[PDB]
């Protein structure tokens, strides 16, 4: 498993690297830059999580990347109603 | 279930609205659970062990027919209840206008240490423990708390809100009858929880209202400064009704702006 | 055997769930700024990139140490597994470095809500680490002691769970708390 | 530096006869244990990685866990009788709002999360054909952080307080601000203890059903008790860190200053509400899902029928474990949200109620057509699905944020709440004792008992919450304790008789317990299969060997041992016993829970030498356990030869085959 990582090793360092330089540098619109860096972290997390993490679909009969899928759906239900909920609660507690 | 209640018999048209829902809910899931407690009763008693002409019949387990109902009827029923969740939900919210044909009267609420402080900024009075608005006249609440969460609850009139230190709540009432109707914190807030009672005398007319306003306005201490504030919001358990003849032109911004910063 | 890798695997969803909670609190109170720093300021984005590929490097070198370990070389498995230490190590230098030029001054987690949720997201990926640390050492003094034969590489195929979810966190937290804080 | 800890415990109160009772009572367990076995307990239980006695265990802290919480409810429910239309009651608001925050965190999570899981950890792995749990040191440890917990809520009565803020201890009032005193503190490291346990315990028991079936045993072919422990353990897998952050970031807020929800330098109160809630309702569903496996089994057992619905109630089983994520604002309807939100989590609740609707009916459809005998758990059973109807009606009708807005907190809601509860975990807690009894230990409870307690609990809950749905619809708030209403007197008075009948079902329960210990003779479960039995766990001996099973049954369908029983290879001398390997007991667990107490009460109170030293001697312990490689012993042939054989003696002895 040299390869896979060194590739995830490679990969991880240029979509490391151009999120810190767009950022620092700007060089780009703000709406780019965070569009840019949220996708560059998605496809860093995807990266480390097939090369490093070894995850596939059959594993141990399934039950890895189920889990995961599951656990990521819970994240995003927590997360995103820990956002929308705020966000319309705080909204409504001001003078307005 | 109290035939002669708060929840049942308001005096509020959000109240009214609020009562009716909760009947209409209640009737919906009648012709669903009386039919499951009347089937565990029936069937345990039909089928039992010692009944013995009954059909015996096991291994039956499935059965697309029956499941079918039994999954379609609480479906059909859920997906009314969920139309009329919508609708009574974008309509029987707090911070909604109230759709009425007169001006709302703003009475800027602050949960204070077991005591409710009333701050009415039109007519410049502060009362403790007891609001007044006029009948049929709709009534805004700016709700706010100043030590801990409490929830502004007047039963009769219906609904309640959650009043949270640094942010303004926003609640619109209404009272259909005149009266006097009880008034509670329905968030526990501390040792003096249970003394979080006030009452809301909705006078019969505009004009009782303003004898209640000239009465308040009566009161020697007078609201001045927020100082003062410090003082009243002091820890006390049971604060009999007090009034205040005039009060800071905004006292229940800095009140919130003590917290927000 | 393998069951205790899907079990580690598991808990390492529900940390996820934890991490997840934490980073939502810290996306809400982020602007709880009360008159303090609002991160732009202070994140040093520079600090935190020589901190990301300090613990990215530390991934590659555990899995260096990994598949030495579907070898059967030992010596191989404890140098890449001293060189993660001390890159974690390294790693949780910088957070106390980072700290310790915040709590000092008057930037600590009792300024603000947003430091406070700074703090405690960056905190808590801090003492996940710390505790793989620990956890590293434990398992080279084991190794050292006893070698790859069993129960022993599967705290190793259960460490590099560890690392590299802890490594995906902080992708996750350099993406969030820092840089989107400075722009 | 003892630090805060200090002098005062309670002494000018009349808690110190409490204090001086649970002393003399310990004090006579440990002369009973000292004369008799004193070994055995350290040898057999307290230190096992046996399922069950780790479940036996579980559901012995729960019942004495119950008897304080209860104690703590008929406190309640006289205080308010008192008050009501009279003068001020024997508990003053300072010690009445210990009562309820104590009544509500010991009946949560240390008589209902540990009865469902000694039910758990006791069942499944005999359903599923596993000699234990997947990580049969995770569960002693689990076991003994519960036990953490429980020592750290009952410290709590003697030594300090246990928080006046709640059962959930909404943020700005558990602030370190206005709860300056350790009760708070002791409510948090009790519950984050409770909470570490119980997330292992949901990873042991995720990889215990996932990993551990025995070979043939398909997904859609384990009993449906099974299912619903593996939807509970999802839950507490994925709702349990937010206990374990919330709670945490509630600890920094007292400990260290910092400003998560403190509503003065840029906190954010409505935040602990919200991860607290959303861990909250998935508790919930943790609680009542595994009871709904037992009541399946129980209806499928006792109406000598197939269970009706098991493709149907699997998927509402797992369609309510991945519901129950999306409910949770339906707890905050009257914070303040926005239309949007209130209506889509309100639908969300509406939405969770038909898989629970179909579950119930499913469970009424088993009983059709069926050979209902009216054991005492087939009682439970039909009181549970009477009283969880109506529960989980008055449920949905708090569903409503338009009802919501005027029901949140009055005693509708803990009318609600009460009757879920009870009619649900309470029923199925006590209708798994009374099911699983001779599967642990050889004995069968008293049926006799067993009935009067069932219709004691019936009637007196029947008489002590319904009552409450009216106080709430009269406008009654839940944590009146001072001067409550002339008007609400009646209703609180009915209230304080049905909690008097539930005693008096509680005692007759310690009665079924005596009477059936007494006769555990002249009653006894020699076949191992009473009360007919469909399911892979009655293929046992009564008291099932260590290993619990010599084979690993082929399984191969649904039922598993209601086929091998109607197609005759039931009990068959399987031959050539091989060696298999069990754990070995251990008793770190004792120490790092033992530590942990030294860790939480010198968290508690403000001893950091102690508490150094204490979470210090978590990790040691758990560093010298990893260095320990006798981990596991095998069994010799010849005494799963001896075990197995007296067995097989006794299926002889009767019908056999
Ligand atoms: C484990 C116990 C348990 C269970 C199973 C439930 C199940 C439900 N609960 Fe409850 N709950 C439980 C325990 C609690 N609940 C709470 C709080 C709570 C609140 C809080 C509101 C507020 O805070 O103001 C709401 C709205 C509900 C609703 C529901 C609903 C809709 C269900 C549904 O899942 C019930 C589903 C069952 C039904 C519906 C009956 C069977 C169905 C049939 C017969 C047919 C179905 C079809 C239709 C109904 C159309 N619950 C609280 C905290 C109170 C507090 O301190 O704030 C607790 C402890
Ligand atoms: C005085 C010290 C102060 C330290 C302060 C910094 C915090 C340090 C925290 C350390 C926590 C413990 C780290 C792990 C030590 C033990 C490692 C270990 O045993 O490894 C092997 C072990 C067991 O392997 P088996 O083969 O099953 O063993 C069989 C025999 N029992 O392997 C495992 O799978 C265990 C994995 C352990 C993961 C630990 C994760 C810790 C997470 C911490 C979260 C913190 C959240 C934030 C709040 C912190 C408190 C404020
Ligand atoms: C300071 C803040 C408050 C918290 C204080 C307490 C902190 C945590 C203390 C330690 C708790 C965890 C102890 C774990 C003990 C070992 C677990 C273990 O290895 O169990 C094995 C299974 O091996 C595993 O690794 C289990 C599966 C994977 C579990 C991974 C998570 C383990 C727990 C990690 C810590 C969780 C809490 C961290 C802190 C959270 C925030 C407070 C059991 O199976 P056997 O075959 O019997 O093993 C041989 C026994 N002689
Ligand atoms: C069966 C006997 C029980 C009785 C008589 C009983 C009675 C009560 C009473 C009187 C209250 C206070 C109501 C109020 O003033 O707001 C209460 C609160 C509560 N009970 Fe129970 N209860 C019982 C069992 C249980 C069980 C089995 C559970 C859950 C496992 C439970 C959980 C709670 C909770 C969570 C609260 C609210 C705590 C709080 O508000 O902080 N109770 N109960
Ligand atoms: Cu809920």
């Amino acid at each position: 498993s040299v390869k896979t990582y060194m590739t995830g090793f490679i990969l991880s360092i240029i979509l490391t690297v151009i999120p810190f330089w767009m950022v620092m540098t700007g060089a780009a619109s703000p709406a780019v830059i965070l569009g840019t860096i949220l996708a560059m972290a998605v496809v860093q997390v995807l990266v480390h999580l097939v090369c490093f993490l070894h995850m596939n679909t059959k594993s141990d009969e399934g039950w890895n990347m189920t889990a995961f899928v599951f656990t990521v759906l819970i994240i995003a239900i927590l997360v995103v109603g820990s956002i929308w909920i705020m966000w319309n609660l705080n909204y409504n507690m001001m003078m307005h | 279930s109290g035939c002669n209640s708060a929840l049942l018999d308001p005096k509020g048209q959000i109240g009214l609205e609020q009562r009716s829902l909760i009947l209409t809910a209640f009737g919906l899931m009648l012709i669903v659970v009386i039919p499951a407690i009347l089937m565990a009763v029936g069937f345990a008693w039909k089928y039992r062990a010692s009944n013995k002409d009954a059909k015996y019949s096991p291994n039956w387990s499935h059965s697309n027919k029956v499941e079918a109902v039994v999954w379609t009827v609480p479906i059909l029923i859920i997906i009314f209840l969920a139309v009329l969740t919508w609708k009574t939900t974008h309509a029987l919210e707090p911070s909604k206008p109230l759709a009425h044909d007169e001006k709302p009267i703003t009475i800027e609420v602050v949960s204070m240490d077991w005591k409710w402080f009333f701050i009415y900024p039109e007519q410049g009075i502060a009362t403790v423990n007891e609001i007044a608005f006029p009948a049929n006249t709709p009534v805004y609440f700016k709700v706010t708390s100043n030590s801990v969460m409490n929830s502004f609850f007047i039963p009769r009139l219906g609904s309640q809100i959650y009043a949270m230190a640094g942010m303004q709540t926003r609640l619109h009432l209404i009272a259909n009858e005149p009266g006097t109707y009880d008034g509670i914190s329905a968030s526990y807030s501390g040792p003096g929880f249970s003394g979080m009672k006030f009452k809301a005398i909705a006078t019969p007319d505009r004009a009782a209202f303003d004898q209640w306003v000239a009465k308040a306005k009566q009161s020697p201490n007078t609201m001045s400064d927020m100082a003062a504030f410090e003082k009243l919001a002091a820890p006390s358990e049971y604060n009999q009704v007090e009034y205040f003849s005039n009060v800071k032109p905004d006292l229940f911004a800095d009140v919130i702006n003590k917290f927000m910063a | 055997g393998g069951t205790k890798i899907f079990g580690f695997w598991i808990y390492l969803m529900s940390d996820c769930i934890l991490f997840s909670i934490l980073f939502a609190t810290y996306a809400v109170l982020v602007n709880g700024t009360a008159g303090g720093p609002t991160g732009k300021d202070i994140f040093e984005l520079p600090f935190v990139l020589v901190e990301t590929f300090l613990l990215l490097f530390s991934s590659i070198t555990y899995g260096m140490a990994a598949i030495a370990m579907y070898k059967n070389n030992k010596s191989q498995v404890i140098s890449w597994l001293a060189l993660t230490w001390l890159f974690g190590a390294g790693f949780i230098g910088m957070e106390i470095y980072e700290f310790h030029h915040l709590i000092v001054n008057g930037m600590g987690p009792d300024r603000s809500g947003f430091l406070s949720a700074f703090f405690a997201l960056v905190g808590t990926h801090g003492l996940h680490v710390t505790s793989g640390l620990i956890w590293m050492a434990v398992l080279m003094v084991q190794i050292a002691r006893r070698g790859l034969t069993s129960t022993n590489r599967t705290r190793i195929m259960c460490l590099s769970l560890f690392w590299h979810f802890l490594d995906v966190v902080w992708i996750c937290v350099f993406t969030v708390v820092y840089l989107m804080g400075a722009m | 530096k003892l630090s805060l800890d200090a002098v005062p415990f309670h002494e000018p109160i009349v808690m110190v006869t409490i204090a001086g009772i649970i002393l003399g009572g310990l004090a006579l367990v440990g002369l009973i244990t000292y004369f008799g076995k004193w070994t055995y307990l350290w040898k057999e239980w307290l230190t096992s990685v046996d399922h069950k006695r780790l479940g036996i265990m579980y559901i012995i802290v729960a019942i004495v866990m119950l008897l304080r919480g209860f104690a703590d409810a008929i406190m309640m429910r006289s205080q308010q009788a008192l008050a009501s239309a009279g003068e001020a009651g024997f508990l003053p608001p300072h010690h009445y709002d210990q009562i309820f925050t104590a009544h509500g965190v010991i009946m949560i999570f240390f008589v209902a999360m540990p009865f469902v899981i000694g039910l758990m950890n006791l069942v499944v792995p005999l359903q599923i054909g596993a000699r234990d749990v997947a990580f049969p040191f995770l569960n002693n440890l689990s076991f003994w952080f519960t036990v953490v917990g429980v020592i750290l809520v009952n410290v709590s009565l003697g030594v300090g307080e246990f928080a006046q803020t709640g059962w959930l201890a909404y943020p700005p009032l558990s602030g370190i601000e206005y709860s300056p005193g350790v009760g708070v503190d002791y409510w948090i490291w009790s519950l984050q203890l409770s909470g570490i346990g119980t997330t292992l315990t949901g990873i042991n028991f995720f990889v215990t059903i996932l990993k551990m079936r025995a070979p043939g045993m398909t997904m859609f072919k384990m009993p449906v008790f099974t299912w619903a422990s593996l939807c509970a353990n999802v839950l507490i897998i994925a709702s349990f860190p937010i206990l374990t952050v919330t709670v945490a970031l509630l600890t920094l807020d007292r400990y260290l200053g910092t400003h998560f929800f403190t509503n003065d330098m840029g906190g954010n109160m409505m935040m602990y509400i919200n991860l607290i809630w959303a861990w909250g309702h998935p508790e919930v569903y943790i609680l009542i899902l595994p009871v709904f496996g037992v009541f399946s089994e129980i209806a499928a057992t006792f109406s000598r029928k197939r269970l009706f619905g098991y493709t149907s109630l699997v998927w509402a089983t797992v369609c309510i474990t991945v519901l129950s994520f999306i409910v949770w604002l339906h707890h905050f309807f009257t914070m303040g949200a926005g239309a949007n939100v209130n209506a889509f989590f309100g639908i969300t609740t509406m939405i969770i109620a038909i898989p629970t609707g179909v579950k119930i009916f499913n469970w009424l459809f088993t009983m059709y057509q069926g050979r209902i005998v009216f054991h005492s758990a087939m009682l439970w059973t039909i009181g549970f699905i009477v009283t969880f109807s109506v529960g989980g009606m008055t449920g949905v009708l708090l569903a409503v944020p338009g009802a919501d807005f005027v029901l949140h907190n009055s005693l509708f809601l803990i009318a609600h709440f009460h009757n879920v509860i009870i009619g649900g975990v309470v029923f199925g807690c006590f209708a798994g004792m009374t099911y699983w009894w001779p599967k642990a230990f050889g004995f069968k409870l008293n049926e006799t008992w067993g009935k009067r307690a069932f219709w004691f609990w019936i009637i007196g809950f029947f008489v002590a919450f319904m009552p409450l749905y009216a106080l709430g619809f009269m406008g009654m708030t839940r944590r009146l304790s001072q001067q409550i209403d002339p008007q609400f007197h009646t209703m609180l008075m009915i209230a304080a008789s049905g909690a008097v009948l539930i005693a008096l079902g509680i005692l007759c329960l310690v009665i079924q317990m005596y009477v059936s210990i007494r006769d555990r003779d002249q009653n006894r479960d020699l076949t191992g299969d009473p009360w007919g039995g469909r399911t892979l766990e009655w293929a046992t001996s009564s008291p099932p060997p260590f290993y619990n099973f010599a084979v690993v049954p082929h399984v191969h369908e649904r039922d598993a041992f209601w086929e091998m029983k109607e197609k005759g290879e039931a009990y068959k001398k399987p031959d050539h016993y091989e060696e298999i390997h069990m754990p070995k007991n251990s008793g770190a667990g004792i120490v790092i829970a033992a530590f942990s107490t030294i860790f939480g009460f010198a968290m508690i109170w403000h001893i950091w030498w102690l508490a150094i030293v204490g979470f210090a001697g978590m990790i040691i312990t758990w560093i010298v356990k990893s260095f320990d490689e006798d981990v596991d012993y095998y069994v010799p042939v010849a005494e799963i030869e001896k075990l197995e054989n007296q067995h097989f003696d006794e299926i002889t002895k009767a019908g056999l085959k």
